[PDB]
Order: C-alpha cells, then sequence, then structure tokens
C-alpha cells in the first residue's frame, strides 16, 4: 500500500471525487525542488536511520600548551 | 398481578406444539439463512480502501 503515490492514495480512499490527473492546474502544488516518490523501506537497507541534528551543547577546549 | 396457567388464552396442545417443534428457534435459523443470500460488506484491502476524510489524523 505504500507504493501508491500521494494524491492517488487520497482518491482511492474516496477522499476526493476527481483523480489527480484530472485536477486543474490551480489546485496543484508548486515545487521549487524535484519531486521524488519513495515507498516504505522498512526491513531493508534503505530503512530510515535517525540521528541528532545538533552538535553537542557544550564544546570542549582545544588544549594548547604555552612556554613559561 | 402475574397470570396463572389456568387463565391462559392458548390451549395446552398449541403450547406443546411450539415447545416440541422449536418454533422460535426455527424463525431464528431462517433469519440467519436470509443473510446468506445478501451482499457481504468486505473490501479487498490493500486493493481497495476504506473511507478517508480531509480531517483524518
Ligand atoms: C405436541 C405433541 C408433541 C408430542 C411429543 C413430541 C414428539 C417429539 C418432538 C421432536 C422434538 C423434540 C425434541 C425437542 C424438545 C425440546 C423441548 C425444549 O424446549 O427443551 C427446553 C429445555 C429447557 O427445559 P424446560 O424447563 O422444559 O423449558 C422451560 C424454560 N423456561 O431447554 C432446551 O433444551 C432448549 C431446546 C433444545 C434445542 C436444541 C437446539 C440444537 C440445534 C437445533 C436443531 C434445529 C434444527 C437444525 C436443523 C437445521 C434446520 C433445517
Amino acid at each position: 500500500m505504500s507504493q501508491v503515490e500521494p494524491g492517488w492514495h487520497f482518491w482511492l480512499g474516496y477522499g476526493v471525487d476527481t483523480a489527480p490527473c484530472n485536477t486543474p492546474k490551480e489546485k496543484l502544488p508548486i515545487r521549487a525542488y524535484p519531486y521524488k516518490f519513495q515507498p516504505n523501506y522498512t526491513g531493508t537497507p534503505g530503512a530510515f536511520v535517525t540521528y541528532n541534528t545538533l552538535k553537542p551543547k557544550i564544546s570542549a577546549w582545544e588544549p594548547v600548551t604555552k612556554q613559561r | 398481578r402475574p397470570a396463572t396457567w389456568e387463565e391462559s388464552e392458548e390451549g395446552a396442545l398449541s403450547k406443546a406444539t411450539k415447545y416440541f417443534l422449536l418454533a422460535e428457534m426455527f424463525r431464528g435459523l431462517y433469519v440467519v439463512l436470509e443473510q446468506f443470500f445478501r451482499a457481504p460488506y468486505t473490501i479487498y484491502y490493500p486493493f481497495e480502501k476504506g473511507p478517508v476524510s480531509p480531517r483524518f489524523r
């Protein structure tokens, strides 16, 4: 079921009367990026790997010696 | 006041007929059998999909 593209997913569930290919231009989303459809990759090497998008809150000193 | 047996409209033979021949049980079986000839409700997920609304979360 995750292979069904968004829009068609809504139509198949009787969300909208008119199908995506029949939807006028004014009611389509404008994108400034390329559109790519990807299904559920769970149980597969392509499964989502989560991570922290922040570097650590406290930064340590870079140790530097000085001569007396 | 609850009525006694002697003040019953139905004769004992009609009551015994209902008792031994399971009249209401047969009515129930017939009601079940009528369903057997009606359209079922099942949909073939994931080839078909149940209703979804714009507010769905
Ligand atoms: C009029 C003169 C008659 C002369 C004599 C009669 C000749 C024999 C008649 C043949 C049938 C006799 C066998 C059935 C008698 C059932 C009597 C009965 O109702 O049993 C009741 C019993 C509880 O006992 P009781 O105290 O007497 O009830 C008072 C409740 N306040 O509680 C019970 O056991 C409930 C009844 C049991 C029903 C069993 C159901 C299992 C499957 C049902 C089969 C239906 C047919 C299936 C085939 C599909 C249809 C094509």
